């Protein structure tokens, strides 16, 4: 089974590069709205166990298994409302593949937003868009002015004996805000900051009502995961890990692309025939950052052979969250790179652990130093040490995140950094 | 925010005159025993030291911590007053 | 063919709350908690 | 309703809606804490508290974690120490260090937490951040530069106090904590901010530099002069009355003092 | 070196001074800084130790190397705090030397 | 920023502010669309029309959403300290914000930045003389395979270089908005020379169903 193809005819998610009708009487030509009413009248429990057969898993940086997370609150009614969140906002760099399913296919997620919230029972979706994404949200709520005049959402789910309603909350531009609780206290209106996880947002979310935190493909690609497979979804990709993403290959090649391909294609075809080489051909491509922040490095010795799983990948001891294939090449200053990584972490980091407080601020520093060379080489296994010590010492995965790529800086570009410590070491 | 202070029973004097010293502003006391503090482990046995010492007992009993209902989705209500706008 | 999306230069800074204006009259009435506020 | 938890080896059974901290008093070991106080509530900041759940990978924080059934917090483990030394090796990364400065001399809860359970010598050689300094009373002296931001004093403000004016602003290491414009954070039960504060950041103005907490003999009295009879700790110096201290009884007053 | 008497009333030189010798209440000095109003040291007491050099983080305390200062009464070895300081003042061309050539030692 | 305030006559709360009557109507159609229990999550999109009707919030604005919300005035001062997207400096009329994060920057965005420092005269976040605009070193933006971009305002202005900056700030300086959207031949982010995917005629209505 050496798959990665996904031809032409089983595409997904069409009307990406803006031709061909993207708004309403356009969107129903290309499919959205055609067999939503029998789907809602089939019943939720038949779309979460299509959601369950495909295998769907977490589209963003968790990588949870999709169907069991919304299975996690297949629940009666409690008295409170319920709720689908939807994280709009992108804000690892190199994602912006939720901004190209904002423009050219809003009401692909509008009809995931109403599908999703009945399948797991809800009143409500809020699409919490990013504050820089200004454009998008106003596609977004022209795609909403669509639906609701054409009587598609609100007391006539496609035309059914069932009220939902699709909301836009905006944000103000922090990336910690997409965050599955930090996303819930930001649209309950305070500072970012993600709740502890032991109570879980299926218990308690958004207001004190149970929530679903979904990701823009893990709800875009569910209204035609029921009208269109829950088998076939499942036959591409691999058991563990299946379906389509929305690869985002950007940095030092010839095409920066969003290619939307089929999941597990090896490296080699998503730099050569989709999205085409990068400059100066196989000398080059050292250093490949395969997801958007929260995933290792990968030293290109490996590279050649690289399944894109999620568990592959772990066995290639790195993650796989958004799949941002970020390339560098031989011309680049890779320690200046990660050094930005722990500013961006540092400049954007909530402030609530101490492990993120003063310790993305300690790799900040000690990588700066790393950056001009003045520092000594035995601080790098300690700069290790506090990479490990802040992993699983953390409320979100932002700690994760901030301590994931210098762990892939030292094991696998250890000798650059002796080389440097030899460089500033020849200066007096 | 520690116990190992209030683990153990202790046994405090009555605290006597402390003037100051005509020199400096010393504390000069006359009470030898106003330093005095003396640990134990048992309420019965510090009251039958105190017996067999002869002293004149005040007995106040241990002030436990009554255990809190502290649930941290309590912070978090649809319609409770608990709700935190901190965070 | 070409490209399609042209009203993206054509929204005002306005334009995003205007049609939250027109669509606060296409939404359901809100739940309710029994309570006005987390009274803060 | 009772639950068996094991605390290394043993049976308690505890009430649920509980934690771990609340499950490891019965038992008598005490995970150590910044941000929980016991009378305000859970909000994980410091994390301090973390301890190992009997072989689940990642350890977990005890103000958050209801026990759930038959689990083992290994508190005296090798994973709990580690992540105990690293977090006050991170807490003590941007500490400025004006201990000889500092109202809480022996009253520090951080200077015990890190003789007692933190690592030897710091690793930090780079610089610290500096915080300007507040105004918010002639009774709570604020030294913001060595604030942890462990939000022990705002859940106090949001909840018990009730005035909803110390919150933090910002991000990062340049989150700082207090009143945002110039506010006379000045209340009643202002002064109970200070011996919440674990940290000497916030301290008391006319008790700044007078004495210090293992000179001063620790004595207990009821109050005066409002009616509601709470239990004091006089902590006296020389024959100087220095300090008024609440003294913790659930029923008149629970660690606070007008 | 710039003026401005060291002393910035910790008080961890009586927790370890083994004889109990040093009183050294204190104020603010309403100007802001941290300084002590009362030293006490009792040369009557005190066990010549360098414990209190060895425990002040700003080395204010010092143990200057006099040894002829023995007094006919006993009011005049209770060195309060203007003695202890125009001692210093009188000692400081020996006792900066004695710590410039001693630093690296401890 | 400096994360505290310092009570200048610019910034007192005493400046004048006040909300039209259809902002008004457009802040109880912000919460009609919140639910009416917890109506404190209309702190950041009222404070953010607040920033809409005039850039610089200064803490009269923030009182005045306190005092519509009913929400403490600290509690928004969090928000407005917390998030990026609030102004409290005096910030331009055009308030251009470039990202220099990692692979937004790998493919030259120290050059866009430099070249934007010897169009304008600011060495990192202060005016211009005119106030017309300021430049701040944000982190990222979004929008990145799109490899160089700026933020005027609002828009994305995404894919270019210092001669497409020598149209784009000199018909912002001397004409209207111009045209937002990436430049150098792609149309949003298409491949450079030809399409990768959609490149068949999409699927019908139920395809393969
Ligand atoms: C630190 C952090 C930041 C995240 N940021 C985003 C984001 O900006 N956008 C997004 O779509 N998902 C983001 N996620 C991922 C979602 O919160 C999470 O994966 C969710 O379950 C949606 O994925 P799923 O549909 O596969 O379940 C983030 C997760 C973490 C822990
Ligand atoms: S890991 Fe960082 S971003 Fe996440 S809650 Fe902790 S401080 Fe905030
Ligand atoms: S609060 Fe800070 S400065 Fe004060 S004694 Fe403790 S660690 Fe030192
Ligand atoms: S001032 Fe004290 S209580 Fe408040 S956050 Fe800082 S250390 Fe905690
Ligand atoms: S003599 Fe030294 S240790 Fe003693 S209070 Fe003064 S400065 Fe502190
Ligand atoms: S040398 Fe004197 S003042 Fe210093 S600690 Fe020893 S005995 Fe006390
Ligand atoms: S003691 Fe639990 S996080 Fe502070
Ligand atoms: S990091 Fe540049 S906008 Fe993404």
């Amino acid at each position: 089974t050496s798959f990665g193809s996904l031809k032409d005819e089983d595409r997904i998610f069409t009307n990406l590069y803006g031709r061909h009708d993207w708004r309403l009487k356009g969107a129903l030509r290309r499919g959205d709205w055609y067999k939503t009413k029998e789907i809602l009248l089939k019943g939720p429990d038949w779309i979460l166990g299509e959601m369950k057969t495909s295998g769907l898993r977490g589209r963003g940086g968790a990588g949870f298994p999709t169907g069991l997370k919304w299975s996690f609150m297949n629940k009666p009614s409690d008295g409170r409302p319920k709720y689908l969140v939807v994280n709009a906002d992108e804000g690892e760099p190199g994602t912006c593949k939720d901004r190209e399913i904002m423009r050219h296919d809003p009401h692909k997620l509008v009809e995931g937003c109403l599908v999703g919230g009945r399948a797991m029972g809800a009143r409500a979706a809020y699409i919490y868009i990013r504050g820089e994404f200004y454009n998008e949200a106003s596609n977004l709520q022209v795609a909403i002015r669509e639906a609701y005049e054409a009587g598609l959402i609100g007391k006539n789910a496609c035309g059914s004996d069932y009220d939902f309603d699709v909301f836009v909350v905006r944000g103000a531009g922090a990336y910690i805000c997409g965050e599955e609780t930090a996303l819930i206290e930001s649209i309950e209106g305070k500072q970012g900051k993600p709740r502890l996880k032991p109570p879980f947002p299926a218990d308690v979310g958004v207001f004190g009502c149970p929530t679903t935190v979904a990701n823009v493909e893990t709800v875009a690609v569910s209204p035609t995961i029921c009208r269109r497979g829950g088998t076939w979804f499942a036959g591409f990709g691999r058991e563990r890990n299946s379906g389509t993403k929305l690869f985002n290959i950007s940095g030092h090649v010839n095409h920066p692309c969003t290619v939307e391909e089929e999941m597990s294609v090896p490296l080699k075809e998503l730099i050569e025939k989709h999205a085409g080489g990068v400059t100066g051909g196989w000398d080059n491509l050292l250093a490949v950052i395969p997801g958007g922040s929260s995933t290792p490095l990968i030293p290109k010795s490996v590279c050649e052979t690289v399944l894109m799983d999620f568990d592959a990948l772990v066995q290639a001891q790195t993650g796989l969250g958004t799949a941002a294939v970020i390339v560098m090449d031989r011309s680049t200053d890779i320690v200046k790179a990660i050094a930005r990584l722990i500013e961006f972490y540092k400049h954007e980091s909530c402030g609530q652990c101490t492990p993120c407080r003063e310790g993305v601020d300690w790799m900040n520093k000690v990588m700066a130093r790393f950056v001009k060379g003045d520092a000594r080489p035995a601080e790098i296994d300690s700069l290790w040490e506090i990479s490990k010590q802040i992993e699983g010492h953390t409320i979100c995965a932002l700690g994760d995140g901030a301590a994931w790529p210098v762990q892939g800086l030292i094991r696998h570009f250890r000798p650059e950094l002796e080389d440097r410590m030899q460089r500033f070491a020849q200066q007096h | 925010s520690g116990v190992n202070n209030t683990k153990k029973w202790k046994m405090e004097f009555d605290t006597r005159e402390r003037w100051e010293n005509p020199l400096m502003g010393w504390a000069s006391t006359a009470d030898p025993l106003s330093n005095m503090v003396l640990t134990f482990s048992a309420k019965e046995d510090a009251i039958a030291f105190a017996e067999k010492n002869g002293w004149s007992y005040d007995v106040e009993e241990k002030k436990v911590p009554k255990p809190k209902s502290k649930s941290y989705g309590a912070n978090f209500s649809w319609n409770k007053r608990t709700r935190v706008s901190t965070k | 063919t070409t490209y399609k999306n042209l009203q993206h230069h054509d929204y005002n800074t306005y334009t995003f709350l205007d049609l939250n204006l027109d669509l606060s009259k296409f939404r359901l009435p809100q739940p309710s908690s029994g309570r006005e506020s987390p009274r803060h | 309703n009772l639950i068996e938890v094991f605390v290394d080896g043993q049976s308690v059974m505890v009430e649920p809606g509980t934690t771990v901290l609340q499950a490891c008093e019965k038992v008598g070991m005490q995970i150590p804490r910044f941000c929980y106080h016991e009378r305000l509530s859970v909000a994980g900041n410091c994390r301090m508290c973390l301890v190992e759940i009997e072989k689940a990978p990642k350890v977990v924080a005890a103000c958050a974690m209801p026990v759930m059934k038959g689990w083992n917090i290994l508190t005296n483990s090798e994973k709990s120490k580690k992540a105990r030394e690293g977090v006050m090796e991170f807490l003590l990364a941007n500490h400025p260090l004006d201990c000889p400065i500092c109202d809480q001399g022996g009253e520090c809860d951080l200077q015990d937490q890190s003789m007692m359970f933190g690592s030897d010598r710091s690793r930090f050689l780079e610089g610290k951040r500096a915080v300007e300094d507040k105004n918010i009373g002639p009774l709570v002296k604020t030294i913001m530069t060595r604030c942890i931001q462990c939000t022990r004093c705002i859940r106090f403000a949001s909840e018990i106090a009730g005035v909803d004016d110390l919150g933090t602003t910002g991000r990062g290491n340049d989150m700082q904590v207090g009143t945002y414009i110039e506010k006379m954070f000045m209340s009643e039960l202002s002064g109970n901010v200070i011996d919440i504060c674990p940290v000497g950041a916030l301290t008391s103005k006319p008790y700044a530099f007078t004495a210090r907490p293992w000179e001063t003999r620790k004595t207990e009295s009821i109050d005066v002069m409002d009616a509601v009879g709470s239990n004091i700790v006089v902590s006296t110096r020389t024959g100087e009355v220095m300090r008024i201290l609440p003294r913790m009884h659930e029923d008149i007053n629970e660690e606070w003092i007008s | 070196p710039s003026g401005e008497e060291r002393c910035i009333a910790c008080k961890l030189c009586e927790a370890i001074c083994p004889a109990q010798a040093i009183t050294i209440e204190a104020e603010p000095r309403a100007d802001g800084s941290r300084r002590t109003t009362r030293y006490d040291i009792d040369m009557t007491k005190c066990i010549y130790c360098g414990f209190c050099q060895e425990a002040c983080p700003v080395d204010a305390i010092v143990e200057g190397p006099n040894f002829e200062f023995s007094t006919e009464t006993h009011e005049e070895l209770l060195y309060n705090k203007e003695k202890l300081l125009n001692n210093g003042d009188k000692w400081e061309a020996e006792i900066a030397a004695n710590i410039q050539a001693d630093y690296l030692y401890r | 920023a400096l994360f505290v305030h310092r009570d200048t006559p610019e910034n007192n709360p005493d400046t004048p502010f006040d909300f039209t009557p259809e902002n008004y109507k457009r802040i109880e159609a912000i919460v009609k669309n919140y639910p009416e229990g917890h109506q404190a999550a209309a702190v950041l999109p009222v404070l953010d029309l607040a920033q809409r009707q005039n850039g610089w919030l200064p803490i009269s604005a923030m009182n005045k959403v306190a005092e519509v919300l009913q929400v403490p005035p600290m509690r928004v001062y969090e928000v407005a300290t917390f998030y990026t997207m609030y102004n409290r400096k005096p910030v331009g009329k055009y308030h251009i914000q470039v990202c220099t994060t990692t692979p937004c920057m790998l493919r030259d965005s120290d050059s866009i930045l430099e070249t934007l420092q010897r169009k304008l005269g600011i060495k990192v976040g202060e005016t211009t003389p005119d106030k017309l605009f300021t430049l701040i070193e944000v982190e990222c933006l979004g929008a990145c395979v799109n490899a160089p971009m700026v933020q005027i305002n609002d828009n994305y202005y995404e894919d270019l270089t210092p001669k497409d900056i020598e149209e784009i700030i000199d018909e912002l300086k001397a004409g209207k908005v111009p045209k937002p959207g990436p430049r150098s031949g792609r149309f949003c982010c298409e491949p450079a020379g030809g399409l990768t995917s959609l490149t068949e005629p999409p699927k019908g209505p139920g395809f393969g169903v």
